[PDB]
């Protein structure tokens, strides 16, 4: 991981030059031949709609700002969808709800379904 | 209160069979195509355990269909949370117990020989917000959220609910709901302490830990 | 409310034909069983078409042109090869065979706890709260239709863990004490009917002094 | 291993947090009252009452 020059005797650290996994997200072929590409751990200034994320450089999907269910994982809270294009959000857990909670109240059931 | 430690999930770790065998090289990669799909089979079974891992993780933690809040004002009959709700004043929002857990439990040198390490899907601040959730539920309405709707219930009443459960009359827990209170607010105080002194209470965890990182640095040492 | 029941049950049996006849992945679990163990054999098969090192991958042709003492080398190659590839696929059937067999006792354990019984297990007979299940055949498995009771309809109540009668402290024998916001009334949990309150539905222990949240109104005692 | 681990917190989620077991040192030692689930790194710590 380490070489001394045999001219000038300089220190040098040996890094791997950069790689990763290429991985292809895609709709099904039933709907879209549009495709994003993640090359994982690998950056953007590095690969060559370009999207820097934790699971690596996140190509040809848009990001936006609405949260939606997970569709697509990419990774690290992550997910893509076609919605057209190929889009990346983070992915929302679930809706929000505040329990009405208090020393005094009770919520009861008056109604059932069979499931 | 007694604290059960439990593995979820293994780092998903993802190793490149042609890189590791013959990593830049043309006249062993061709060798090794004598081979067959021994290395596609490889790569083919760490990435099932990969997906396996944010599968484990969901059927854990994803059992809320919604994610619940307790109220601004926690008034729960006397039974005190702070230890095990979120604390909003830093940016992970967790709760004070599970910052010990956190705290308490060489990636070049690995990775450059064509071993990656995968994110999970679900980030430690998704789980959290899970738990919160899950605890949310739990002590403001009970079990009902895990069956349907959650109702709303005072928290006296809830453990009214769950001391008829064990065979103990409502009474007995409003006669002593003081008392009840404080066992149990010192009793997760205990946990607290417990969890700051005593580093090997999570060797249960550490230990999944462990294991995988001498699998790799066995894998990486037989390049040698 | 037995015909409204028989209705629910019997709509959401039909929800379970249609949504089968619709859905192609619904039974992805068993499809992905056999998608695995195909990929295992045609994996295993071609993998007699390497060389492994050897001059051909076909045994036959090797002994048609070399005599033992140099096909044998060519021949070991092959052997090693494919003794490797078949150990592979036995490894991996082994340890598929035992996920198969932890599903498998998962499934023995819900037919005699949801089939042949009635679970208080959360979420482990459906979710909601469990009143029977019926097993299916299915390829290489079974399907459980969970049949599960769940509260609908919502409405907010005021509650009090107590009532003060005569300066005793009255506690529910089975529900809970509600109000509309002038009468109170004792219900079961899980279903609202309000009832009067009555020495016959509650019971007596202490008084007014201990029960934190405990309100005054009248005990019934015919 | 780890999945078999992890089936059986997700049995604990549902039985010990989402409910009240009847399962003896099922939700910890003595009569189970209600549990608490915390995050852990690669896992889940269940605090039992
Ligand atoms: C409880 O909910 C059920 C539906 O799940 C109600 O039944 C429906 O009532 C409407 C009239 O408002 C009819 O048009 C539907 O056809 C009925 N559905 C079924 C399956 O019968 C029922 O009335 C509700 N009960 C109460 C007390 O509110
Ligand atoms: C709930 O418990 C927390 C401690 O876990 C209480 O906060 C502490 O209050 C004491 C004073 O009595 C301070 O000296 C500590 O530094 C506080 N600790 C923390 C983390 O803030 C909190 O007041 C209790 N809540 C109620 C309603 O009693
Ligand atoms: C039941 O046991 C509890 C302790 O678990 C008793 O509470 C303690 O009482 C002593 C006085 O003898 C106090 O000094 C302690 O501070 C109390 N501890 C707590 C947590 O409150 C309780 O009195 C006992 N009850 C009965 C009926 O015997
Ligand atoms: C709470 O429930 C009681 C009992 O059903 C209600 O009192 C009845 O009101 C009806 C009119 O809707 C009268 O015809 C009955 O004679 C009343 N019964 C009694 C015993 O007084 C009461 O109105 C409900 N309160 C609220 C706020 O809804
Ligand atoms: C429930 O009813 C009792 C009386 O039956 C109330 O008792 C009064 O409490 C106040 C406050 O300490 C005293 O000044 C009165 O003298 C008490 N009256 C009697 C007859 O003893 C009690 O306060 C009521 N509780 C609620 C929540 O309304
Ligand atoms: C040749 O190598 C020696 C190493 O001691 C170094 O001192 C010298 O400067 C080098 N000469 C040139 C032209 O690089
Ligand atoms: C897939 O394409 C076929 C046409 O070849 C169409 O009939 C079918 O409905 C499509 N399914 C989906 C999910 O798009
Ligand atoms: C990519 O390089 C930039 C510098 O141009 C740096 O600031 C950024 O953190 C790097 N991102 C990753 C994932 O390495
Ligand atoms: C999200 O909103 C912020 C402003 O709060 C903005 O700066 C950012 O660019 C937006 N991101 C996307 C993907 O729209
Ligand atoms: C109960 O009251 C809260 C307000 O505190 C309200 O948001 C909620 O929708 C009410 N629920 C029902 C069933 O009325
Ligand atoms: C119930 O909560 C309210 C605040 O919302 C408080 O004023 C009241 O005293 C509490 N009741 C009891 C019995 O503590």
């Amino acid at each position: 991981d380490a070489v001394r020059d045999p001219q000038t005797l300089e220190i040098l650290d040996i890094t791997p030059c950069s790689f990763g996994g290429v991985s292809v997200i895609t709709p099904g072929t039933n709907t879209s031949n549009q495709v994003a590409v993640l090359y994982q751990d690998v950056n953007c200034t590095e690969v060559p709609n370009v999207f820097q994320t934790r699971a690596g450089c996140l190509i040809g999907a848009e990001h936006v700002n609405n949260s939606y269910e997970c569709d697509i994982p990419i990774g690290a809270g992550i997910c893509a969808s076609y919605q057209q294009s190929i889009i990346a959000y983070t992915m929302s857990l679930g809706a929000e709800n505040s329990v009405a909670y208090s020393n005094n109240s009770i919520a009861i059931p008056t109604n059932f379904t069979i499931s | 209160v007694t604290t059960e430690i439990l593995p979820v999930s293994m780092t998903k770790t993802s190793v490149d069979c042609t890189m590791y065998i013959c990593g830049d090289s043309t006249e062993c990669s061709n060798l090794l195509l004598q081979y067959g799909s021994f290395c596609t089979q490889l790569n083919r079974a760490l990435t099932g355990i990969a997906v396996e891992q944010d599968k484990n993780t969901q059927e854990v933690f994803a059992q809320v269909k919604q994610i619940y809040k307790t109220p601004p004002i926690k008034d729960f009959g006397g039974f005190n949370f702070s230890q095990i709700l979120p604390d909003p004043s830093k940016p992970s929002k967790r709760s004070f117990i599970e910052d010990l857990l956190f705290n308490k439990v060489l990636i070049c040198a690995q990775k450059f020989n064509g071993l990656t390490v995968l994110p999970p899907l679900l980030t430690d601040e998704m789980i959290a917000q899970y738990t919160s959730a899950l605890l949310a539920g739990t002590i403001t309405s009970g079990w009902t959220f895990g069956a349907g709707a959650a109702l709303q219930i005072p928290f006296a009443m809830q453990m009214a609910y769950r001391f008829n459960g064990i065979g103990v009359t409502q009474n007995v827990l409003y006669e002593n709901q003081k008392l009840i209170a404080n066992q149990f607010n010192s009793a997760i105080g205990k946990i607290q302490d417990s969890l700051s002194s005593t580093a090997s209470a999570l060797g249960k965890l550490q230990d999944v830990v462990n294991q995988n990182a001498q699998a790799l640095n066995t894998l990486v040492k037989q390049l040698s | 409310n037995q015909k409204l029941i028989a209705n629910q049950f019997n709509s959401a049996i039909g929800k379970i034909q249609d949504s089968l006849s619709s859905t192609a992945s619904a039974l992805g679990k068993l499809q992905d069983v056999v998608n695995q163990n195909a990929q295992a054999l045609n994996t295993l098969v071609k993998q007699l078409s390497s060389n492994f090192g050897a001059i051909s991958s076909v045994l036959n042709d090797i002994l048609s042109r070399l005599d033992p003492p140099e096909a044998e080398v060519q021949i070991d190659r092959l052997i090693t090869g494919r003794l490797q590839s078949l150990q592979t696929y036995v490894t991996q059937q082994l340890i598929r065979a035992a996920e198969i067999r932890a599903s498998a006792n998962l499934a023995a354990t819900k037919m005699s706890e949801c089939v042949l019984g009635q679970s208080k297990r959360v979420d482990f007979c459906g979710k909601g709260y469990h009143l029977m299940s019926f097993p299916q055949s299915a390829p290489h498995g079974v399907v459980f239709l969970h049949v599960t009771y769940v509260p609908a309809q919502e409405k907010n109540f005021t509650t009090a863990p107590a009532i003060c009668h005569d300066g005793k402290a009255h506690f529910p024998r089975e529900g809970v004490f509600v109000s509309n916001g002038t009468h109170w009334f004792v219900t079961q949990r899980n279903f609202y009917e309000p009832q009067i309150i009555t020495t016959d539905n509650t019971f007596v222990s202490g008084n007014c002094d201990v029960v934190i949240g405990i309100v005054n109104n009248t005990v019934y005692d015919p």
